[PDB]
């Protein structure tokens, strides 16, 4: 397994595992999971209402000291009922380490916005806004940031289609640029390529 | 409890006696890769692919043949088994031909999938490849048999279930083929099913050759009309055209096999179509014209219409929907004339009840019987996987056929009682030998089809069965909840019919002829212009130009079965929706639609506007046409034993023969099948 | 071989052509409609069997790796030649 | 069944804020008359206006009602400011498009849309 | 080409041609394949 | 006018459609030999309420519930769809 | 006390920007896919699928490509079990229809049976 396979870190994944096991022990008020994947990342996922206190405790602990915040985004997944899964990926320069913190969200229910910890999180979570429709309480300037400024609608859920509901054209009897159904000259073609056979037998999951 | 104990990687699972090892690791959830193991077919064993390791054993065993005993723990991701895969997989695209991108099997071969997942990534043959001669076996089914991996799943399947027996292997070693060793056409009713189970591509679809690609074809799942068997299939499309037909799988019905017809009847499908409405000039040809002349002109010749002075005819391939908008139509100018092709007998109980019109027992109900008797029909040729389930039966579960009527073929062998009804009135009166042995069966089961009842004296032969099923079901060893009396439908649209109210038959229309004539795909030809009087309006509704078409004054083009969401009931009752796979050519609208907008132009508007509220309406007349997939039963047989006993119908002195004595007879039915170039060289070539 | 209409259109080697009463004829007026004089179907018929003294045949359309897949042609049958399902060339067997 | 309020916790709240968003739109419906030279009159916008809230009117969730006027507060600070042009203002009424025909006849003739 | 000449073959063209855009020789697009459903003719003899 | 047809939906398991059952197995049969033109279609469901639909000339249809009855409770809404006729 | 009480069903048809004709005069269809019978696998039938009614495609005038205007065309989602679908067409206002999972019944599989002394179920060849 010497050329073609990645070569696998043992030290990182003990450490990371132990710095999992410190977080989930002081916090045990709002952390639920705590793993760490094949590649070495440390993943916590943790109860929304422990948002602020717990990315407070990574950022300003003296064994943590996660100073950066890297990316913040929202996943979404239709078949939980908690369908808005947000990932904060934290960097700390001074033990030169990476974490992420998941937390979830519904359509309905506002999540505590961090920009009092992190200032980044005002762009990043105003885009999570404009694209999932997931509220952030507490904010300062919460508006749209890439979608068109009548746009009615999230484009990044999942039951959104590819191409929109309206599409733009110049009319010369208004003299103005229109909205108007949809229409296409080549529709989208779907391929189905998933395999019928089974390709990893390790990630099975167990019948009903 | 006899259920055993064994391991699946560690994991314990509870079998019964007799499992398999690939079944015992199916429990758990893993599939161990197969190239000769059907589910529906014989054990072979021979392509060795699932070669799996039971643990403190010094040998891999064959998953799909051994079975397991207690205590067994099987290994399906160690090392060995996995290596076994790989040499297995070497070996079978050793001498495979390089001919992935020319072959319709790539993206969906099986080969290449459990090439790709379970087998190496390169090739240490240095060799020459081989190369085998094609064969010609019809033109249905296209041979490539370089490509054969010699897995004689067609063998085994032209053997157990089409019970064929022209497939075979000549030779030894690498040289052994897998053919007919002459130049023999394999002509079945079931020939397309050696396509679907061919895991290489082999045997491909001639029809579908070199026009799509598994990935870009979009499904959509539907029920076959071509037929009152209810098959179930997946249309698969591209860019708005059909461009296949697959079969469904329905453990209770038409397991996982389709018949020829149902196959490639789409071809016919799209050609000689109804685009346009069409009226009559001053010189008598019919031209195009819009919707809404067409549709006044037939609103204004219904308005004058009042009574039996309006009817309407029911064709082969006629919806539940437009049935009911057309009972709904012409019921509000009070006219009760409304009939279809199909003649069922109206003497005694009639279309009341429900259990004197439908195969009562069940599609899958043949399995539990143990005697079948067949009077006056050919089920190979009029309900082909009907036919399959009572082959299947008579192989496994050692059934006893025995048939009335003329000695066809039926692909296993029965008991030829005679062709003459008198062996019917025989029968009840307990002067035969059969007599004896249907009261010796524990589950009787007596079959009538429906071509038998097309005769003059069809009602006679109706009350003859009868007496013997309820002879029986009375007197001998029956529980009760066994259904005895059956009727085998062929035609997709009579049950829908039968039970919304329609008369069956032509008589009626024949007894007062009316001055105005609805025909809604009424192709059969039953009533023509001579019947009818001089100056008769005709207006037709379909999709298909055929017999009907020529002779109407208003041709209202409709939607196929493939282009409408449709209602549609089998021969066993149960009701099946088929969803919209493409739309209608041209100015072509759905069928109910129609006679709604009909309805509206000539001030009779009907009560639904929605197809949800056709379905409520349709709901409203007989609560078993919106209950999808499910069959409810039908008691009182006793009461319709009684009415059907007071008029005494006389027998004929004609024998029972069934209008499709042939394979040739079989393929050329309706007006789908009549305009298809495949049913065309599928005649041709079981003629010369 | 190309070949014309009533109209007075060229007919491609996919045989299509518009019909003289469809109304899509009217982008090629004062223009042209573009076909290619050169049927493949015409000029691989013009190419001679090759015989040869064996019972199977590889073909890799010449040029080794600027060829197609390399395939194997039986020449069992006698009434008929084996042709090749990539070039179309055809081999017949000397006996 | 608790969930967590977004800002009103019961419909009067969640009411009182939708009359203060009508108020404040009918406020600037002349404003943004005038600023961006539209060619309709007032009262087409100030009907334009009450048209959307009656639209949006059989809802009866407080936290449904309340995204929702949070997003018409966003439209109106987003016309308040210079950044909708004449065209994100105009494209509440449909000029250009055709009108969508309506009974069954009509949908029978054009196509095979129900 | 005049110390390694291109190889020789028959469909290559012997005139080469410029950019025709603008032209009455310009390319105009249409589509290669036939028509897919086939109408029915109504016969042309009265039903009397 | 006059009546066209009769419809009795009723369910094969449940209670409440004992009473329609008694009364088709007792006197479907001298029923249908009283009216051999009219069509009383007995249909069947698996959890339907008892129904009796009656149509009348130009499409006119009454509903009548026999929802827990007895054979002589609904032997007389037949006998007064039977006799109505309008 | 920071959690309220609501009584009402969930329903976000107001929020998610559809047009209201691509909301109620739409079919939604819950359903498990059918194993494709040119191949043995079974990986494909695991999991819940929604999608919606095809609408009407035509042919482009000038290259005669597959034209549509249904922005649902190629809307496929994917769910764990039927509930969640179920609750996920409720919750955005489709009507919907669910069709049961066919699952194949188990076989009784002997190699003895191809020799049987007395039974039709011998083989004629192998
Ligand atoms: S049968 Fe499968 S492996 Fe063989 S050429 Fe066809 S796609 Fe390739
Ligand atoms: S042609 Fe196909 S199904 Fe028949 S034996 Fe060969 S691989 Fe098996
Ligand atoms: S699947 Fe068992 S040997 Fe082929
Ligand atoms: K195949
Ligand atoms: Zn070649």
């Amino acid at each position: 397994t010497r050329p073609t396979v990645r070569p696998r870190n043992d030290v990182a994944h003990k450490q990371l595992s132990a710095f999992g096991e410190y977080v989930a022990e002081i916090l045990p008020k709002y952390v639920q999971q705590v793993q760490v994947s094949c590649f070495s990342e440390l993943e916590i996922c943790i109860h929304p209402d422990g948002v602020i206190p717990v990315l407070t405790f990574l950022r300003d602990h003296s064994n943590a000291q996660f100073k950066s915040l890297a990316d913040l985004t929202a996943v979404d997944i239709p078949t939980r009922q908690n369908r808005f899964e947000i990932v904060y990926n934290l960097l700390s320069l001074r033990f030169n380490s990476r974490i992420r913190v998941k937390t979830y969200t519904d359509e309905l229910t506002p999540v505590e916005s961090s920009v009092s910890v992190y200032k980044a999180a005002n762009w990043y979570e105003r885009e999570i806004w404009d694209m999932f429709g997931v509220f952030f309480a507490n904010h300062p300037d919460l508006r749209r940031i890439l979608t068109d400024y009548g746009f009615e609608g999230h484009p990044f859920r999942k039951d959104f289609p590819l191409s929109g509901y309206v599409e733009l054209r110049y009319d010369d009897e208004v003299k103005r640029v229109v909205a108007e159904p949809v229409e296409l000259a080549q529709e989208f073609r779907k391929f189905d390529l998933n395999s019928p056979w089974e390709a990893f037998p390790a990630y099975r999951q167990p019948p009903e | 409890s006899n259920l055993i104990e064994v391991f699946v990687d560690g994991q314990s699972v509870m079998v019964e006696p007799g499992t398999t090892v690939l079944q015992a690791c199916e429990k758990v959830g893993m599939q161990i890769p197969r190239f000769c193991y059907h589910e529906r077919l014989s054990v072979a064993g021979n392509c060795r692919m699932c070669l799996v390791e039971i643990e403190k054993a010094p040998k891999v065993v064959a998953a799909c043949a051994m079975p397991v005993m207690k205590g067994w723990n099987i290994l399906t991701n160690s090392e060995k088994t996995k290596k076994a895969r790989e040499g297995v997989m070497e070996f079978l695209l050793a001498n495979h031909p390089l001919d992935c991108p020319i072959c319709d099997q790539g993206g969906e071969c099986d080969l290449q999938d459990q090439s790709m997942m379970f087998g190496s990534d390169r090739s240490r043959f240095l060799e020459g490849k081989r190369a085998v001669e094609d064969k010609n076996i019809g033109p249905l089914v296209k041979t490539i048999m370089t490509r054969c991996i010699q897995c004689t799943r067609c063998i085994r399947f032209a053997s157990e279930i089409a019970g064929v027996d022209d497939l075979g292997t000549t030779g030894r070693g690498n040289d052994m083929q897998v053919g007919t060793y002459i130049e023999k056409m394999f002509m079945s009713e079931l020939s397309g099913n050696i396509i679907d189970i061919c895991p290489v591509g082999a045997l491909t679809s001639k029809p579908y050759a070199f026009t799509a690609r598994p990935w870009e074809t979009r499904k959509t799942e539907s029920i076959d009309v071509m037929d009152a068997v209810g098959s179930n299939i997946v249309v698969s499309t591209r860019t708005g055209e059909v461009m296949r037909i697959l079969p469904r799988m329905h453990e209770d019905i038409n397991e996982e096999w389709i018949s020829d017809k149902t196959r490639f009847a789409y071809d016919g499908l799209k050609r000689q179509r109804l685009t346009e409405p069409m009226v009559r000039n001053e010189k008598g040809l019919l031209t195009h014209t819009t919707w809404e002349d067409a549709l006044s002109r037939v609103a204004g010749m219904l308005q004058s219409c009042q009574g039996n002075d309006v009817a309407a005819i029911a064709g082969g391939l006629v919806d539940a929907e437009a049935l009911i908008a057309l009972k709904d139509l012409l019921n509000r100018v009070d006219s009760d004339t409304l009939c279809t092709e199909e003649v069922f007998p109206t003497a005694g109980a009639g279309t009341d009840l429900r259990s004197n019109y439908l195969l009562n027992t069940t599609i899958a109900g043949v399995e539990e019987a143990d005697v079948v008797l067949l009077v006056g029909t050919n089920p190979r040729f009029e309900a082909p996987l009907f036919n399959a389930r009572i082959r299947k039966s008579w192989l496994h579960n050692d059934l006893k056929v025995a048939l009335i009527g003329s000695p066809v073929d039926l692909t296993y062998r029965y008991d030829h009682l005679g062709d003459s009804p008198k062996i019917l009135q025989d029968i009840a009166s307990g002067s035969h030998p059969f007599s004896q042995v249907l009261q010796e069966a524990k589950k009787p089961m007596v079959v009538l089809g429906s071509s038998a009842l097309q005769r003059n004296d069809g009602a006679a032969i109706l009350a003859a069965v009868s007496n013997i099923a309820q002879k029986i079901r009375t007197s001998s060893g029956v529980t009760g909840d066994w259904k005895v009396m059956n009727i085998l439908h062929r035609i997709a649209s009579q049950v829908a019919a039968l039970d919304l109210g329609y008369k069956p038959g032509v008589e009626a229309i024949r007894k007062n002829p009316p001055k105005m004539l609805f025909l809604l795909g009424a192709d059969g030809g039953c009533v023509t212009r001579q019947d009818l009087p001089k100056d008769c309006f005709i207006v037709y509704q379909g999709h298909h130009g055929d017999v009907g078409a020529p002779i109407a004054d208003v041709i209202l083009p409709g939607a196929a079965y493939t282009e409408k969401s449709a209602t549609y009931v089998n021969t066993e009752g149960r009701a099946q929706q088929t969803k919209v796979a493409v739309m209608p050519p041209g100015l072509a609208r759905e069928d109910w639609k129609i006679i709604r907008a009909l309805s509206e132009i000539a001030g009779m508007t009907l009560p639904y506007d929605t197809l949800d509220q056709v379905r409520n309406r349709l709901e409203e007349v007989s609560p078993n046409l919106v209950r999808y997939d499910d069959v409810e039963g039908a008691n009182y047989f006793q009461q319709a034993s009684e009415l059907s006993k007071l008029v005494n119908q006389q027998l004929l002195a004609d024998p029972l023969v069934p209008p499709q004595l042939t394979i040739k007879d079989f393929y050329m039915t309706d007006s789908i099948s009549r305009a298809s170039q495949t049913m065309a060289k599928c005649v041709k070539a079981v003629t010369e | 071989g190309v070949r014309t209409s009533p109209t007075g259109e060229k007919v491609t080697h996919t045989g299509q052509v518009y019909d003289d009463e469809d109304y899509r004829r009217v982008r090629f007026v004062g223009r042209q409609k573009e076909v290619n004089e050169n049927f493949a179907i015409d000029l691989i018929a013009e190419q001679p069997v090759s015989q040869v003294g064996s019972r199977v045949i590889s073909c890799d359309g010449g040029g080794g790796a600027l060829g197609h897949p390399r395939v194997y042609i039986n020449l069992d049958k006698e009434t008929k030649t084996g042709t090749c399902g990539y070039c179309g060339l055809q081999f017949r067997q000397q006996h | 069944t608790s969930v967590k309020p977004i800002f009103s916790r019961d419909m009067n709240e969640a009411k009182r804020r939708v009359r203060e968003l009508y108020r404040a739109w009918y406020r600037e419906v002349p404003n943004t008359v005038h600023l961006f030279q539209l060619d309709i009159s007032v009262k087409q916008g100030r009907d334009k206006v009450r048209e959307m809230f009656k639209k949006n009117a059989h809802v009866t969730d407080p936290r449904v009602v309340d995204l929702l006027v949070i997003k018409g507060k966003m439209e109106l600070e987003e016309t308040i400011n210079v950044w909708k042009q004449r065209t994100h203002v105009m494209r509440f009424f449909h000029e250009t498009e055709a009108p969508r025909p309506k009974d069954f006849l009509s949908k029978f003739y054009v196509g095979h849309d129900p | 080409p005049t110390v390694k000449p291109p190889t020789a073959r028959k469909f290559i063209w012997t005139n080469h041609k410029f950019n025709l855009s603008g032209t009455p020789q310009q390319y105009v697009p249409y589509s290669t394949t036939r028509k897919k459903i086939q109408e029915w003719v109504p016969p042309s003899t009265p039903y009397k | 006018l006059g009546l066209r047809e009769i419809r009795i939906h009723l369910c094969q398991r449940s209670p409440g459609s004992q009473g329609v059952r008694d009364f088709i197995e007792k006197r479907y049969v001298e029923l249908k030999k009283a009216n051999p033109d009219l069509p009383i279609l007995i249909r069947e469901c698996s959890d339907v309420q008892p129904k009796l639909w009656a149509r009348y000339a130009f499409g006119q249809e009454k509903n009548v519930s026999l929802n827990n009855f007895s054979a002589d409770q609904v032997t007389r809404a037949l006998e007064n769809v039977l006799s109505s006729k309008a | 006390t920071q959690l309220i009480t609501v009584d009402e069903k969930l329903d976000i048809t107001t929020l998610t920007g559809v047009p209201e004709e691509h909301i109620k005069t739409r079919k939604a269809r819950i359903f498990v896919p059918a194993r494709n019978n040119m191949q043995s696998g079974v990986n494909n039938t695991k999991k819940w699928k929604m999608e919606f009614d095809t609408r009407e495609r035509w042919e482009n005038p000038l290259m005669g490509w597959a034209s549509t205007a249904d922005p649902l065309s190629n809307l496929v989602l994917t769910f764990s079990t039927k509930e969640d679908a179920i609750a996920f067409a409720e919750k955005n206002g489709w009507s919907y229809d669910v069709e049961e999972r066919k699952v194949p019944k188990p076989k009784s599989k002997s190699y003895g049976a191809n020799f049987s002394w007395n039974k039709r179920t011998r083989v004629s060849t192998k």
